[PDB]
RNA sequence: ACCUCGGGUGGGCACUCUAAGGAGACUGCCGGUGACAAACCGGAGGAAGGUGUCAAGUCAUCAUGGCCCUUACGGCCAGGGCUACACACGUGCUACAAUGGUCGGUACAAAGGGUUGCCAAGCCGCGAGGUGGAGCUAAUCCCAUAAAACCGAUCGUAGUCCGGAUCGCAGUCUGCAACUCGACUGCGUGAAGUCGGAAUCGCUAGUAAUCGUGAAUCAGAAUGUCACGGU
């Protein structure tokens, strides 16, 4: 069937999309997205893949990925839109190297080192 | 008198009492179950509801009652050739502080 | 010096020398259950009684070498050890990882 | 059945002598249950001369793994808890 | 001396439908929370025009007019007095100096409303008759005795 | 801390020329081998002095006195 | 299915719970420059593509000298006398009184070492979780409570109703060792924090940047470089 799995990570997850088609319903972690957030911007920052791929009508979206911060899978949420479906079909392929929101940015708080202040930080020197 | 010193408006009726130094924790429940309102200023509601709250002025220790033994157990610290009147004589701190120079706000001038 | 490394090392067998009223003075005091007249019965303890019986004076070293530094709960020796044992494999388990 | 062991090396050269040996008598034990890399930094001092600057890496792993008989009348574990050691590896049993 | 560095501004603002103004929050991130820039961020410019009668894109596009310069500050040696860069320059580095420089006097009004002593100041640039705009004057009649220096000793 | 946890003070081998002296008169001053060997609360007005190794110093009791140690009559650190 | 919709529990091996170890990331390729050549500029795919040095701190944590204490630093229960404030400062969190002056509240941290240890909901509480003890070998838990959000109150812009430096006296916890000095911050009091200018610590990308450490030779106040600064 439809029944699939994808998967958007921030801060080492392993999320669970409980995929379907439908018409433009989103919903997060057990939630709705205008039931755990609001008081916030990052809700629609996602809209800008979801009306530039015209699946406003077409597919139901339930991204649980849970961990981070206030933040910070929010900034997961860029993540997992478009995941589960281009293992579906290849209409969308090419015509999302405009955005660019799939990379793990590896540059956060790697391993850390002393003699500094944090990872790359640099201390007070004369 | 009224509180002790005449007063300034224009702000709290519990921080009136929570005036520099024993209060709000333990007149939690004083203001609060006299029906002595916080929402209101010590004038312009009844000047009626202050009377039980100049009281606790003159009960315990005063402004006035503060200066009167000011110095009866400092007497008792400096002639006795002790040592809480050997960093008074000097002017450090007694308690064991951070100890000898380069303190912040416990020496002074 | 040869009249400090064997006189403080002999408090293995000296404070706990006793070792057996050392427990059963020191665990009702810990109770509220001692009556009003009781309050002394329990302080003929442990100190003229020849004070070796606390233990307040009494630190924890290396054994070949004698450094107080340096030294951990996962072994008996210190900070000039590591460097010059796992590599001999001395330590087990010490393995570099990330 | 819970083991007591070192590391990867010697719990995954130590459970294949056990689940294939146990399969053999005609009884049924489970696979391997995982455990991942126990993270602990440790920090010590290198330098002759005491500086602050200079501290470093190490660590030492702890590994055992969750399995379980399930017609408990094996030898597997008490017999062959003599041979399912090396050097050190000290073998606790479970009768799970 | 090569330039290694990618220019890669991110602009996609969730419902404010603008097109210089979305990834701004940087200053107004004050190193501390985004619950508390949710009044500030888009709420102050959901502020700006409630005692005015237009959009708030209207007034914002319009700030590089008159409080972004002509000339650069920027200082450079030939053998003597040393020399500053008159110039007519690209939209970087004007414009550069009409938007961060207009939110940067915000402290000497201390007013209620933090949401408001930060986007107090933008709608005062329809005439342009605001705190920015003194500074922008004093740059064209303190260039006069360098405008010739562009070839000739430069 | 250093709350009234511990109440009294009762002192076996601290005690044995202080309790039994309360019979004999006070002609001689109760010479003490610490800095920290402390005496009775209803004994109050002996003499006891700071112990550390070369003179010893005024000390003057009076009946007001509950808290802390022996470290005010001679200093901890004596201005030398 | 059930649930108190906290999952008692079979089933969770696929629509998974933090992986031991692993094809791992390119001079790979076409094209314009250059002697065609090192490189340097540009395009792949695809919500991932080009990285042997400076006469100086230790004859003292293993070492090693010219003289020494030699009824002795082979004796040790040691009869206390190392901070007059009289300065420059290596200066290096904290504010500029207005986002305004005082709390017990939010979708909410939560596991390991744990056979002389860590020390429940506490009955104690405004805030003290000594007798208690769910956890005694911890997909358990003791600090187990918590996240800078909504519109937070009266009043709407202050060297002061942020202000307490000697006068907490004194309150059944190591337990033979708290006789003019200690946590327990309850805020009645006794201040010096007003654009950093003479000139200089020093910031070109994950950066300039304000949420904390749990555990011994088996007794728990190891602070400028703190297991995660969610910006």
């Amino acid at each position: 069937a439809t029944q699939n799995y994808g998967t958007g990570r921030r801060k080492t997850a392993t999320a669970r999309v409980f995929l379907r088609p439908g018409t433009g319903k989103i919903s997060i972690n057990n939630r709705g997205l205008d039931q755990f957030f609001g008081r916030e911007t990052a809700r629609m920052v996602v809209r800008q893949p979801l009306e530039l791929t015209e699946t406003v009508e077409k597919f139901d979206i339930f991204v649980t990925v849970v961990g981070g911060g206030v933040s910070g899978q929010a900034g997961a949420i860029r993540h997992g839109i478009t995941r589960a479906l281009i293992e579906y079909d290849e209409t969308l392929r090419s015509s999302l190297r405009k955005a660019g929101y799939v990379t793990r940015d590896a540059r956060e708080v790697e391993r850390k080192k002393v003699g500094l202040r944090k990872a790359r930080k640099r201390p007070q020197y004369s | 008198r009224i509180a002790g010193v005449n007063i300034p408006d224009n702000k709290h009726t519990v921080i009136s009492l929570t005036i520099y130094g024993v209060g709000r924790t333990t007149a939690q429940s004083i203001c609060a179950a006299t029906g002595v309102n916080p929402a209101a200023k010590i004038k312009d509601l009844s000047d009626e509801q202050i009377d039980q709250l100049r009281n606790e002025v003159a009960k315990i220790t005063t402004e006035g009652d503060l200066r009167r033994e000011i110095n009866m157990n400092i007497k008792r610290l400096m002639d006795l050739g002790c040592y809480r009147g050997l960093r008074h004589r000097r002017g450090l701190p007694v308690r064991g502080q951070r100890t000898k120079t380069n303190a912040r706000t416990r020496k002074g001038p | 010096k040869e009249s400090m490394k064997n006189r403080e090392l002999k408090r293995q067998l000296t404070v706990a020398k006793y070792a057996k009223k050392r427990a059963e003075l020191k665990a009702i005091i810990a109770n509220p259950n001692s009556s009003a007249e009781e309050r002394w019965n329990a302080q003929v303890a442990l100190q003229k009684q020849p004070r070796d019986a606390s233990a307040s004076r009494l630190r924890n070293r290396c054994r070949l070498t004698g450094r107080p530094h340096g030294f951990y709960r996962k072994f008996g020796l210190s900070r000039n050890k590591l460097r010059e044992a796992a590599m001999r494999g001395d330590v087990p388990g010490l393995v570099k990882a990330s | 059945i819970r083991l007591k062991a070192f590391d990867h090396r010697l719990i995954d050269q130590s459970t294949q002598e056990i689940v294939e040996t146990a399969k053999r008598t005609g009884a049924q034990v489970r696979g391997p249950i995982p455990l991942p890399t126990r993270k602990e930094r440790f920090t010590v001092l290198i330098s002759p001369h005491v500086n602050k600057d200079a501290r470093d890496q190490y660590e030492i792993r702890t590994h055992k793994r969750v399995l379980d008989i399930v017609q408990p009348t094996d030898k597997t574990v008490d017999a062959l808890m003599k041979l399912d050691l090396a050097a050190g590896v000290e073998v606790q049993i479970s009768l799970g | 001396r090569r330039r290694v560095a990618a220019k890669r501004e991110v602009l996609a603002d969730p419902k404010y439908g603008s097109q210089i103004l979305a990834k701004f929050m940087n200053h107004v991130m004050e190193s501390g929370k985004k619950a508390v820039a949710e009044r500030i961020v888009y709420g102050a410019l959901d502020k700006v025009k409630e005692r005015g009668k237009a959009d708030p894109l209207e007034t914002f596009e319009k700030a590089l007019d008159a409080i972004a310069p002509l000339v650069e500050v920027k200082s450079r040696r030939v053998g003597g007095a040393t020399y500053q860069v008159p110039v007519e320059v690209r939209p970087s580095r004007r414009n550069a100096l009409a938007m961060r420089w207009l939110v940067d006097f915000a402290r000497k009004r201390g007013e209620k409303s933090m949401a408001l002593r930060l986007a107090g100041e933008l709608l005062d640039a329809a005439e342009g008759k605001g705190a920015a705009v003194k500074k922008r004057e004093d740059v064209h009649r303190m260039a006069e005795a360098n405008k010739a220096f562009s070839h000739y000793r430069f | 801390p250093r709350s009234l946890k511990k109440g009294p003070f009762i002192d076996l081998h601290l005690l044995k020329k202080v309790e039994v002296a309360v019979e004999k008169n006070d002609r001689k001053p109760i010479k003490t081998w610490s800095r920290r060997s402390m005496i009775l609360p209803h004994m109050v007005g002996l003499t006891i002095a700071v112990h550390n190794g070369r003179q010893h110093v005024p000390v003057l009791v009076n009946e007001d006195m509950v808290g802390h140690k022996l470290g005010e009559f001679a200093a901890t650190r004596t201005y030398r």
